[PDB]
């Protein structure tokens, strides 16, 4: 409760005309004695003219109600609150609508223009207050107009926030500038309904339902282009399926555990696909350099990894040839590190060393890829898609048909280009991508390796098929190995190195196999004694019960 | 959870201040249980009755709608009444949605849209008074949740300025609470009752104990 | 609704404009319009109406001074 003098001052300021009964008001009979208002001007409550009846004041719920005796409809009812800072009430009302939140990273995110705006050096709170002014009752807009009061309300809001909320927890939602698309049923939310999912990123362009139509001439042109780049023949059925799967996987916000190689000779349309994808998803597509595959990440800053955070598609193009001089073989450790939910890297002048990994990594290349060390761990984290269709000027028609690399040559059309840069097929591609996502990834999203390609791996694939590990179960046929000439010295089927190379020479041509053969020799080298250079392996082809 | 469990029996008290032992023994005069059609027929046969709506067992079934009471001792014109009621409903829906997000852990948007979708309103025959009960059909919660929320409602009523927002009675959120049936006499010698509204014409929409999820 | 058979009506109260449907007010919704507030806010709105200042993507503001966009 406040002092009676303050309440009298408020009630006297509410009534524009003076009160001739001012003196008789006391702290004990302020709700009993009628007050007389000199009616030289119309009263504040209702204009009328010269009310013929006095008024009266009542106290209820810590509030003062003013009512005129007689007909109730003659004068309006006025309520005077007791205490409570009006700015604090406005701040509580604004905080109520869940329009501003605090994240784990220590920053505030606001909700304006159907978008979760987020900044660290701007006063978005004041902009949110000014925008939300309309939804409040009209007695608060006048207060909200002044900037100092907005600063006070912002201070109250900042003081009233104590907890943090997680962000980007839905992996199957596509955020736009004016809504969120659901990848399950394909129906697009808008307005408040999109605010339910806290997505701090967006495609950067508005979503329009008019162009999101299955049937359109642009769709036919896009289908023709896709068929030209990837023919729908029986041979490339698996290749086209892998192409579709990889393209569709770029929409999911989960973590992917494979890398895709876009392998093709030249002028095969890889850049066309990259530009179409860039026009499709907008700024969720990020192009980076080759340093990540050639350098290490822990030491010093790494702005590339910092920018990789929360991006849904990463493209590394123009891979240099590793056969030439000055080659830097692809670091297998980088490949193993880039397929983890968290990637350790530091920005410039910062301390954060953890980033979320939601990006599908696609590498465009013109030559074969070469790594430094090959193991079974790498074979489960690689995939390749072969591009075999040339698009050439008829001036070099025969110049390409004789080539054994290209499988089908078409006319290089100088069309597309700017149209693709004009987003002429932006919304058309989204329909196809959503259709492929529904076709493939809805039950469980997961990529699969293709170890059969990359012939450098092939030798390591053969050895496991060709060689087997000796064990105790090969004892019962000691005669058969006695036929081969092996010995049970140290209770193990030995294998002389001379015998091993003479055995493998007749089945493998060595040379290009020689380096990895020696690597196998030293990696699995066992010296039972000083001069018995035996091996713990059995050749299944010739010791298949000989 | 409840799933199949949907409340449809109407437990009613026929007299204020029922003795506790008579309630325990299920006396046929002060305690009764009807159906919706049965209650409607009983009300139609006896217009002079006095009935109050309340729960019977709060330890077994504890699902109800959201109910609020407003009473202000002053009349007002139509346009001001509509402006005030829309402001009040917006404020209360926002407050309940914020509480549900903060404490109950539910979704703010779903709660607010369900609250603003459908709501039932009444009116009083009094000329110089404005009193009504608001029941939300699409929102469900337990009694203790409302008891906890009563603090937030009390500060909302104290802080606000709209005349009816200052007139929200938080005392109804109590254990073994009762609510008067619409269209039934409060006192045996009082003609002031509650009248119906054009939006809804069914008693089922004006009972907080009726549980039927859709 | 359809065609608002009853004409609307405008009212003034406490420096606030009110719009309501005549006849049966329950068949429509009442609208509220405010009055002019701070002079400085009106001046700011008037200045912003001319599109003389724009905001870029880099967080900077560009202005139109001396017939040339200065940044
Ligand atoms: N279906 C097609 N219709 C018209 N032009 C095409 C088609 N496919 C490819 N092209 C043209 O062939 C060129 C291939 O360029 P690019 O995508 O850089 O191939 P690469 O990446 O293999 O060098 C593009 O400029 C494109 O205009």
């Amino acid at each position: 409760f406040i002092s009676f003098e303050d309440a009298i001052k408020r009630v006297s300021k509410i009534f524009i005309n003076s009160i001739i009964n001012f003196n008789d008001l006391d702290e004990n009979n302020f709700t009993t004695v009628p007050l007389v208002i000199d009616y030289v001007t119309p009263c504040a409550l209702c204009k009328k003219r010269s009310h013929k009846h006095p008024h009266q004041l009542s106290l209820e719920n810590g509030a003062i109600r003013i009512y005129k005796t007689g007909n109730p409809h003659s004068c309006k009812v006025k309520i005077v609150p007791l205490d409570g800072n009006k700015l604090f009430n406005i701040a509580q009302r604004i905080l109520d609508t869940n329009s501003v939140l605090l994240t784990e990273r220590g920053d505030h995110i606001v909700w304006i223009n159907n978008s979760w705006k987020f900044n660290s050096e701007e006063p978005l709170i004041t902009k949110l207050i000014l925008s939300i002014r309309h939804q409040l009752p009209k007695e608060y807009s006048s207060e909200l107009l002044c900037p100092r009061k907005r600063k006070t309300v912002e201070a109250n809001i900042r003081d009233m926030l104590v907890d943090s909320v997680e962000t980007d927890t839905y992996p199957d939602k596509l955020p736009f500038k004016n809504g969120v698309l659901d990848l399950v049923d394909g129906m697009f939310y808008s307005g408040d309904d999109a605010k339910k999912y806290t997505c701090t990123v967006s495609t950067g362009f508005k979503f329009d339902d008019t162009k999101f139509v299955e049937d359109s001439p642009e769709m036919e042109e896009l289908m023709n282009i896709i068929n030209d780049i990837q023919p729908l023949t029986d041979e490339n059925k698996k290749n086209r399926e892998l192409y579709e799967k990889t393209l569709s996987s770029c929409l999911c916000g989960a973590t992917k555990g494979c890398l895709t190689f876009f392998f093709g000779e030249t002028a095969t349309g890889k850049s066309t696909t990259k530009r179409l994808l860039k026009s499709a998803i907008g700024d969720l597509f990020v192009e980076t350099g080759q340093t990540i595959l050639t350098d290490v990440l822990d030491k010093g800053p790494n702005p590339f990894i910092a920018n990789m955070h929360l991006k849904r598609s990463v493209f590394c193009s123009e891979l240099p040839d590793f056969a030439c001089s000055g080659s830097k073989k692809i670091r297998s450790d980088n490949i193993k590190k880039l397929t983890e939910p968290c990637v350790i890297g530091r920005p410039c002048f910062s301390n954060k060393i953890n980033n979320r990994n939601h990006a599908t990594i696609i590498i465009d290349t013109n030559y074969k890829p070469v790594f430094d060390r090959i193991d079974n761990a790498l074979m489960r984290r690689i995939a390749v898609v072969r591009f075999r269709t040339h698009f050439s000027q008829p001036s070099g028609r025969e110049a390409a048909e004789n080539n054994d690399a290209y499988d089908k040559v078409k006319l290089l059309d100088e069309g597309l280009d700017g149209k693709i840069q004009n987003n002429r097929y932006r919304f058309a591609f989204l329909y196809l991508l959503v259709k492929w996502y529904k076709k493939y990834h809805i039950p469980i999203m997961k990529l699969y390796p293709t170890p059969e390609e990359i012939p450098d791996f092939a030798f390591y694939l053969k050895i496991g098929t060709l060689l087997v590990s000796s064990s105790v179960k090969h004892i019962p046929l000691m005669t058969d190995l006695s036929k081969k000439g092996y010995i049970l010295y140290d209770n193990v089927v030995t294998l002389p190195l001379t015998t091993f190379q003479q055995k493998i020479s007749k089945y493998f041509n060595s040379r290009l196999f020689g380096h990895d053969i020696e690597s196998f020799i030293n990696r699995h080298k066992k010296f039972a004694n000083v001069s018995d250079e035996y091996l713990q392996y059995i050749f299944i082809e010739d010791i298949s019960s000989p | 959870d409840a799933a199949i469990r949907g409340n449809d029996v109407i437990f009613v008290l026929k007299t204020i201040g029922v003795p506790s032992a008579c309630r325990q023994n299920e006396d046929p005069r002060f305690v009764e249980a009807f159906k919706c059609d049965e209650l409607e027929r009983y009300i139609d046969n006896n217009p002079e009755c006095t009935l109050f709506e309340s729960l019977r067992d709060e330890e077994a079934y504890s699902i109800v709608r959201i109910f609020m009471d407003v009473d202000l001792d002053a009349c007002l014109d139509e346009i001001d009444y509509l402006t005030a009621i829309q402001d009040f409903i917006i404020e209360v829906s926002n407050c309940v949605a914020r509480f549900a997000f903060t404490e109950c852990g539910a979704i703010h948007e779903n709660v607010i849209k369900s609250m603003r979708s459908n709501f039932s309103l009444t009116k009083s025959t009094n000329r110089d008074k404005t009193s009504f009960h608001i029941i939300f059909l699409d929102t469900y919660t337990t009694m203790d949740t409302l008891i906890a929320m009563k603090r937030t409602l009390l500060e909302l009523s104290r802080s606000s300025e709209n005349p009816l927002t200052r007139s929200i009675d938080t005392a109804v959120y109590r254990r073994k609470t009762t609510l008067r049936v619409v269209g039934t006499r409060k006192n045996p010698n009082c003609d002031t009752i509650h009248v119906m509204q054009p939006p809804h014409d069914n008693i089922e929409d004006y009972l907080f104990t009726y549980v039927d999820m859709n």
